[PDB]
């Protein structure tokens, strides 16, 4: 779930960037540093909006590297566990489902599914239908989920669904 | 012990700003806007183009001063900030439904009190 | 309300001489015309006769304190 | 580089005395 | 096919393949293919034929790109083509040149013309010179710190409209102003003899010259004799106007009829 938080950090400039474009580099610097990436702390990271301001660079002895202690305004997904949205699925497989929330992708196993809900492996497009097959539900669909769990793959967050609960199907 | 259900979250997130789809949506194009202009400039990732995919599916309004009626008739109340994301996203129909998805409202408010929000929440979508 | 002396310790000259000499070592901007000369550290000592270094010195005071004092600002001793 | 910023000096102005009656010329219209 | 893997339905007329000429029969250099083709690259594709073999169209030894106007793999034929043609009043000019050289077309066009050049400090630079006055010549180095955009490199067709050509225009005023000299490039040591040569004349009236320096371009000098002392006033010509005592005039005419009420002051 997607927030606005105020975040930090540094980067070392090197003495070639010195000159009048000095701040500019150090934006773009930092534009391409902490987009897109994923930390264990704060999660997953969309991009930045905007920066509040950039600190004073100390230069270090005996380097002509400088660090600039910035602070930019960035939003940030980290989704939790118990949460409930509303994500499309990618594609259907008997070993289980495969939807994609956001920069996540979650799965759902038969097991979740209730019994109610079989397969279609004659038909050519995987589906899943009921006995009487009034609902139908496939690829492209928008249907909702609930985050039973979490999962950082080294900066590449993966969750798992959960298709238990009633209420959780086409709106 | 991280469960968004019961309502608990580390200590800085518990200081965060919620937002919602339609917000992220427009940050996200308002992003885009700008990025594409200025020439000579980073391209943006694979990872922009799947949120904006993503987040254009779930719009259910366009209009800024749409979102900022929600909200506002939102944080009147005496709900967390968690509860300004989900039920203003999902927008369930009847309460019973909120109540199912949401187990922090079973007990929190009335029936009809709840059914009111939802009400006034589906007929502000376009 | 900077208390501090107004002119230029030789510590803090050396070690500016010393910073922006490294600097210029490793391929940044002068600020200053070359007539000829091509070492780095003749390239520092030429900036400071003209107070043009972009080095502002954070002297810290024994309760904690500090204050920002600029190259061009205060007077240099040699 | 050869070839400096020409547009960036200051223009210094020299500063004298000279008590002096007024007999110029006199001004014009701007038209 | 089965041997060679390279058919000529693969390799097809215009596209060009690469023949590596190794040697030669008689008169052309027949060498290999990339796809194991024998390419023989006849005289036609050199253009000598009762002459030296042809050694700058058809590198000897190594690889040389070609047009491919023949398949002939399983014929042990490669007519790659050994030549290049084969295998395919406010004048703003542009150029796509150092700066000793470039001074050497300066001299011949008119007031006005300007022209675009690269810079020969760092990158992504440019430098806009126009033409102020006979030998004088104004090199702004866009980075004369004129701050811009981005967005600009894309078209040029604005930045010497919008800084450039209202600017050649107030300096051009100056040049047909009535007392206007040259006194080879405006020479500090030329200038001041004129004006202690000229009061002696008529002590009485006194006359006023303008002239451009050479050293550094963009610095009219505006001298006057008060007293039996020279004096100089450098001004600075801006894009929206002129620069003189700090004030900025919308007209050129503005910062004459301004100054003719100002130096009577004892200064």
């Amino acid at each position: 779930m997607f927030y606005h938080i105020s975040l930090e950090h540094e980067i070392l400039l090197h003495p070639r960037y010195f000159g009048p474009n000095l701040l500019n580099t150090v934006k773009q610097k930092l534009f391409t540093e902490v987009e897109g990436t994923c930390t264990g702390k704060y999660g997953f990271v969309i991009a930045v909006t905007t920066i509040d301001n950039i600190g004073a660079g100390v230069i270090q002895p005996g380097r002509g590297f400088v660090l600039y202690p910035v602070k930019y305004k960035a939003i940030v997904f980290r989704p939790f566990k118990g949460e409930v949205v509303d994500a499309v699925v990618t594609q259907v497989n008997k070993v289980g489902l495969f939807t994609e929330i956001g920069p996540m992708s979650c799965f759902i196993s038969r097991h979740s599914i209730p019994s109610e809900m079989e397969f279609d492996p004659n038909s050519n497009p995987p589906c899943y239908k009921t006995m009487d097959e009034d609902i139908v539900i496939q690829q492209d669909d928008e249907i909702r989920l609930k985050i039973v769990g979490t999962r950082v793959d080294k900066n590449d967050i993966f969750a798992i669904g959960s298709l238990m609960d009633d209420y959780l199907g086409l709106v | 012990e991280e469960d968004a259900s019961q309502l608990i979250f580390p200590k800085e997130f518990e200081t965060a700003e919620t937002l919602l789809n339609s917000e992220v949506h427009m940050l996200l194009e308002h992003r885009k806007q700008q990025n594409e202009s200025a020439e000579d400039e980073q391209e943006l990732s694979e990872v922009f183009m799947k949120t904006l995919n993503y987040t254009a599916r779930f719009s259910r309004f366009k209009n800024r001063e749409t979102i900022a009626s929600v909200r506002s008739l939102l944080l009147q109340k005496k709900l967390h900030k968690f509860e300004l994301a989900c039920l203003a996203n999902l927008c369930p129909e009847t309460a019973e439904e909120s109540k199912a998805l949401i187990p922090s409202l079973e007990g929190r408010f009335e029936d009809e009190e709840l059914q009111q929000i939802l009400d006034d929440i589906q007929t502000k979508r376009s | 309300k900077r208390i501090t002396t107004p002119y230029m310790t030789k510590y803090e000259r050396a070690r500016v001489l010393g910073t922006r000499a490294l600097q210029i070592a490793m391929c940044a901007p002068v600020m200053v015309e070359l007539e000829g000369e091509t070492d780095p550290l003749l390239i520092a000592m030429k900036e400071l006769k003209a107070r043009k270094i972009p080095i502002i010195i954070r002297r810290y005071l024994p309760d904690g304190s500090y204050e920002d004092w600029g190259v061009d600002e205060l007077i240099i001793s040699d | 580089g050869a070839t400096p910023a020409y547009g960036a000096w200051s223009p210094s102005v020299g500063s004298g005395m000279t008590p002096g009656a007024a007999g110029f010329s006199p001004s014009a219209a701007s038209d | 096919n089965m041997l060679t893997k390279e058919t000529p339905e693969t390799f097809y007329i215009g596209k060009l393949i690469i023949c590596n000429v190794t040697g030669i029969a008689h008169i052309g250099v027949k060498t290999r293919l990339d796809n194991g083709v024998t390419g023989f690259i006849p005289t036609k594709f050199l253009s000598d034929k009762v002459v030296k073999r042809p050694e700058e169209r058809v590198k000897v030894g190594m690889t040389v790109h070609c047009r491919i106007m023949k398949i002939d793999i399983e014929k042990f034929s490669a007519d790659l083509t050994c030549r290049t043609s084969d295998l395919m009043i406010a004048h703003p000019s542009f150029h796509n040149i150092n700066f000793k050289q470039a001074e050497k077309m300066m001299e011949t066009m008119d007031q006005g013309d300007v022209i675009i050049r690269p810079s020969s400090k760092g990158e992504n630079h440019l430098t806009v010179t126009w033409k102020v006055s006979d030998g004088i010549y104004q090199h702004v180095d866009v980075r004369a710190t004129l701050w811009i955009n981005s967005e600009e490199f894309e078209d040029l067709d604005e930045i010497v409209a919008r800084y450039v050509q209202p600017m050649a225009s107030f300096a051009r005023d100056l040049l047909n102003h009535k007392y206007y000299q040259d006194c080879s490039g405006g020479d500090r040591k030329k200038l001041e003899e004129l004006l202690i040569k000229t009061k002696k004349e008529k002590p009485t009236f006194i006359p006023y010259f303008i002239c451009a320096c050479k050293e550094l371009p963009g610095k009219f000098l505006l001298g006057y004799q008060p007293r039996g002392k020279p004096r100089i006033e450098y001004v600075t010509v801006t894009p929206e106007g002129f620069r003189y005592r700090g004030q900025i005039f919308p007209t050129v005419n503005g910062l004459f009829r301004w100054f003719k009420d100002h130096y009577q002051d004892p200064v």
